[PDB]
């Protein structure tokens, strides 16, 4: 049960940090997909050649302890994305609002 | 590109460049905040634990001895009291000898970090420690330990701390 | 086993703090709460408060502040710290801040 | 009585001097205990009023949630007040310790969509009620402990120390009288 | 060393003579042979015992608390055979050693000695029972002429500052240690925990010494700085920023 | 106080003082261990170094425990014990073990009519070994979700407390040096095994 819930969270986080990278890069899905990578190789290569990363997620921990390591790491990334995305989006929003006041009526320009 | 610290009295742009290139993906691009410094918070191991007790992120130990040689460790978990070893294999020891060298985990055993009430130590493999510091942060020792397969981190196996900093990535 | 949150007040304020899955009737079938209907005698309010205030089932009593002002005689006389008595709001009323029988100990300090 | 009724001797001087340091030490340690109890007390006072400010929000929102849930469903209050039975949400009684005083506190535990929004908003509200009740029952207990401690400090300063000092002065006087007789 | 021994079963008039032979030798060595002399007089309470015994043989009436009425004049005749004098390079310094009955400082012997001499160093039964040596308590101890002994060209420039800051931290640490059992250590501030760490390290490193261990004033001052470095320099209220700038950091 | 005592203390190298609190609590021998003294200890420490080696540390630690508890015994009259830390409760309760099961001695019963020095060092060695391990268990479990208390140690180790309090009953007329040492050494192993089982 627990891993089945946890997977449906980490998939959500991976999709958020990829979706937001397309928005920050502004252009197109293909140009982003060309640069979706793990360890410096494309997703197909990484999933095909998987070897367990026992520096990060140690093999001799209990299955419950490994679960909590992976949950804490992905939780931190979800939080730090939220902060970094808020902080950058505000600049873009406010700068467009100044352009909307270079534009607009003589009554508000 | 040289990373965004809030200060440092031990390190220099020679050391910050060479360190920022080695730290794990887990901290690449974070600003470095000073958690503890013997030169600002007063010199004791109880203070180093007390200042580290609120953290939940990696730290960089930096030491300067009475020969002015800089060395330390990057540690995946805060320095805290423990009855058993803790930390994970991204932990490493480093030394400016005067070349920058880094001794990443060998794969041999999981003896990364430990902390008694009266000393703090990193590494293992027999009676060996890669780094050991006393309750006063006065005496310390380094030997080759099989967790990292390090050289002697100081000029001498037994050293005296001139000053010490702990940075954290927050 | 635990402890219960007793309630005295308007019928909606007795439905609130109950719909959350809260409050029982004990072995004597006496409920954890009373509705103050518009004709309720001041005795029925203070005597039901006195019954909840001396029942081992209970840890907290919630009382609308306008009826806490009616039971003000027995209520401010409660010097014990065993149960808590809370002078809660109602839809029709100012919120719980003023007069409070416990808070008023700090008579120049809040 | 003005004095402690020991009989004049160098042994009595030794005893009364020991008592005087004991009482002056006891005073100063109990004054410290009063400051320690007072610090926690004024902190939980600020948390009492701050919990009450949060109650001034969420109880209104829960009452609104009940009005909206009733507007959605027709009513609940006619039925659920009569249909009383076993309950799933309750309190555990709990303790804390402060300068050797024990303070009472409480812990919350479990044993149309407007009704679900309602249940969440009343859950928020009762967590503030458990919080306030904990702080207030602690505060009442702690107020009494401050009053008791201050009463002891005043008794050591105004009843006990003067009685020892009068006794000590009498002993020092009678030893000079015995010496003049000799 | 010149050594004069009077045993507990020697004639008691030799005990009256002993301080006077000693100080007559110190006066020759200091004011004629130009030496700096330290005179140690061991158990003045054993001298006062014999002084009372001579007075009783003269059939004189016992004075106050049993001792002779002139005992102030008699002690002052021993103690004031001391000091520097104009035109001579020698000097006499004295350390009278005393034993107090019932550990009571108000007895005539320690009382009258306090009106003639200029300080006291105080040996403590609680430090002795905790197995510390030397068991000297620095709180009731005082040297009244200390300001004239210490400082630049006579010891080191920081001695006046370091002595005052160590005393302050020891006094505060003793107060925190007393309240720790009243409130429990979980009630203590981070500031209180620095003082309670200083207290334990002061008594182990500074006060405790070997009976065959010899420290210069410089080892004494340097052990002082190793303990003051427990605190952030902004907590060192008694030390001026000029002294802290030169001495607080560890040197290479 | 009096002139005969005052004159005597100027001369004698050892003084043993009575405590009326011990005598009126029928604790024997009723000697006060805080006003008494001996000035021979530096002369004897070379004999203890030659013949025992361990005893000088034990004597030292026992006097520390007995003095540290005498300050706690003043403060608990004000605060009623509640504030006291577990290391310090450990220190109260072991001080009592020393007072009742080492310093107390029945003068008429055959097993304690004369306590030889190999029995004397054996008893105290075990009590100080208990103090170290019991205090270490509390201190090592500070800053932790599981924290050891005197009550936990008392619940886990009641047989070791019963054996420690019973160490006095060994009779040097009935049992030889080898048996009395082996019995005390087995208790030291029972202590270590109990602490290793915690």
């Amino acid at each position: 049960d627990e891993l089945a819930k946890l997977d449906a969270f980490v998939e959500g986080v991976v999709k958020k940090v990829a979706q937001y990278m397309a928005d920050v890069l502004e252009d197109s899905k293909d140009k982003v997909q060309e640069n979706l990578l793990a360890s410096g190789v494309d997703l197909v290569t990484y999933i095909t050649r998987f070897q367990w990363d026992m520096a990060k997620y140690p093999i001799k921990q209990s299955l419950k302890n490994i679960s909590e390591i992976i949950a804490k790491g992905v939780t931190q990334i979800d939080n730090d994305l939220k902060s970094r995305a808020s902080a950058y989006n505000n600049l873009k929003g406010n700068l467009q609002n100044l352009e909307r006041k270079n534009a607009g009526s003589l009554l508000t320009r | 590109l040289p990373i965004l610290q809030s200060h440092s009295a031990l390190l220099e742009n020679m050391h910050i460049e060479q360190l920022a290139r080695r730290l794990p993906a887990r901290v690449q691009g974070y600003p470095w905040r000073l958690a503890y410094s013997t030169l600002e918070h007063g010199t004791s191991l109880k203070t180093l634990y007390r200042k580290s007790a609120s953290l939940d992120s990696p730290v960089l130990l930096v030491i300067k001895d009475m020969d002015n040689q800089i060395f330390g460790a990057y540690a995946t978990h805060p320095f805290r009291f423990s009855d058993h070893y803790y930390g994970t294999g991204e932990t490493f020891l480093y030394t400016f000898s005067p070349n920058f060298k880094v001794f990443k985990w060998s794969g041999e055993n999981s003896y990364f970090i430990n902390g008694d009430i009266s000393s703090l130590e990193l590494g293992g493999g027999g009676g060996r420690f890669g780094l050991w510091l006393d309750a006063d942060l006065y005496h310390g020792r380094s030997n080759s330990c099989s967790t990292f397969n390090n050289d002697i981190l100081s000029k001498k196996e037994d050293f005296i701390v001139q000053d010490l900093e702990v940075w954290t990535f927050e | 086993r635990g402890k219960l949150i007793a309630v005295i007040g308007d019928e909606d304020t007795v439905t609130g703090f109950l719909l959350g899955g809260i409050g029982e009737l004990n072995k004597n079938r006496h409920p954890n709460f009373l509705v103050v209907e518009k004709d309720t005698t001041i005795n029925e309010i203070e005597d039901t408060f006195r019954q909840f205030l001396n029942r081992d089932d209970i840890g907290i009593i919630l009382i609308n502040q306008y009826i806490a002002e009616m039971v003000r005689h027995a209520l401010d006389a409660h010097q014990r710290s065993i149960p808590a008595v809370l002078e809660i709001p109602s839809k029709e009323h100012p919120y719980d801040a003023a007069k409070d029988s416990i808070l008023r100990r700090a008579k120049g300090m809040f | 009585k003005d004095r402690i009724e020991i009989f004049p001797s160098r042994m009595a001087q030794t005893i009364m001097k020991a008592r005087l340091k004991g009482a002056q030490t006891g005073r100063n340690l109990l004054k410290k205990k009063s400051d320690a109890l007072t610090l926690r007390f004024r902190q939980i006072l600020k948390k009492i009023i701050e919990t009450k400010m949060l109650m001034g929000e969420v109880m209104r929102e829960a009452a609104f949630s009940l009005a909206e849930a009733k507007f959605t469903a027709g009513d609940f209050s006619t039925t659920v007040i009569q249909n009383v039975n076993k309950a799933q949400v309750k309190i555990r009684a709990k303790k804390d310790n402060v300068a050797g005083v024990t303070l009472p506190v409480f812990e919350h535990y479990h044993e149309g969509e407007q009704l679900a929004k309602l249940k969440r908003n009343y859950a928020k509200a009762v967590e503030l009620l458990v919080e306030l009740a904990s702080l207030q029952t602690s505060f009442v207990t702690l107020d009494e402990a401050i009053k008791i401690t201050n009463r002891r400090v005043n008794a050591i300063e105004h009843v006990i120390i003067p009685r020892i000092e009068r006794t000590l002065a009498y002993i020092i006087t009678e030893l000079d009288e015995r010496e003049r007789e000799e | 060393v010149c050594l004069f021994l009077n045993l507990a079963n020697d004639p008691t008039i030799e005990r009256i003579i002993t301080p006077r032979l000693a100080l007559t030798t110190a006066e020759f060595l200091a004011y004629q042979c130009e030496k700096h002399v330290l005179v140690i007089l061991t158990d003045m309470s054993s001298y006062a015992e014999a002084l009372r015994e001579v007075s009783a043989a003269r059939e004189e009436v016992p004075g106050r608390r049993g001792f002779p009425g002139y005992m102030y004049t008699d002690l002052a005749t021993i103690y004031e055979r001391a000091g520097r004098v104009e035109g001579r390079n020698g000097s006499i310094t004295q350390i009278p050693i005393l034993t107090m009955p019932n550990d009571d400082i108000t007895h005539p012997i320690p009382d009258l000695t306090g009106y003639i001499t200029e300080g006291q160093i105080y040996v403590d039964r609680q430090l002795h029972n905790r197995q510390i040596y030397p068991p000297i308590n620095v709180l009731p101890s005082l040297s009244r002429l200390m300001k004239s002994a210490i400082g630049e060209g006579m010891t080191r420039k920081d001695h006046a500052d370091v002595s005052n800051q160590l005393y302050a931290c020891y006094a505060i640490g003793k107060d925190v240690q007393a309240m720790k059992a009243v409130v429990g250590e979980e009630a203590l501030t981070s500031d209180d925990l620095l003082y309670l760490e200083f207290l334990q390290k002061f008594e182990k490193n500074f006060i405790t010494q070997g009976p065959y261990e010899n420290r210069t004033v410089y080892e004494t001052l340097d052990i002082g700085w190793q303990l003051l470095r427990i605190f952030p320099k902004e907590m060192l209220k008694r030390i001026p920023q000029s002294t802290l700038s030169e001495f607080y950091p560890r040197d290479s | 106080s009096d002139p005969v005592t005052s004159a005597t203390l100027g001369i004698v190298q050892v003084f043993w003082g009575l405590d009326k609190k011990l005598a009126q609590r029928k604790h024997f021998p009723s000697v006060n261990w805080l006003i008494s003294y001996s000035k021979y200890m530096r002369a004897l420490d070379e004999y203890y170094d030659k013949h025992f080696t361990e005893f000088v540390p034990l004597r030292t630690k026992a006097k520390e425990i007995l003095q540290e508890e005498e300050d706690l015994a003043e403060i608990v009259q004000l605060v009623g014990k509640a504030s006291l830390a577990e290391t310090d409760k450990i220190t109260l309760e072991v001080a009592k073990l020393i007072k009742d099961d080492f310093l107390q001695q029945n003068g008429y019963t055959p097993y304690d009519r004369f306590c030889p020095f190999y029995k004397t060092v054996g008893m105290l060695s075990n009590m100080i070994s208990f103090y170290d391990m019991a205090r270490r268990a509390v201190e090592t479990t500070a800053q932790s979700d599981n924290k050891i208390t005197w009550s936990i140690i008392r619940e886990h180790m009641g047989e070791i407390l019963y054996k420690l309090s019973s160490m006095k009953f060994k009779d040097p007329v009935k049992d030889g040096e080898a048996k009395i040492k082996a019995d005390y050494a087995q208790l030291l192993e029972d202590m270590q095994n109990a602490f290793r089982s915690l």
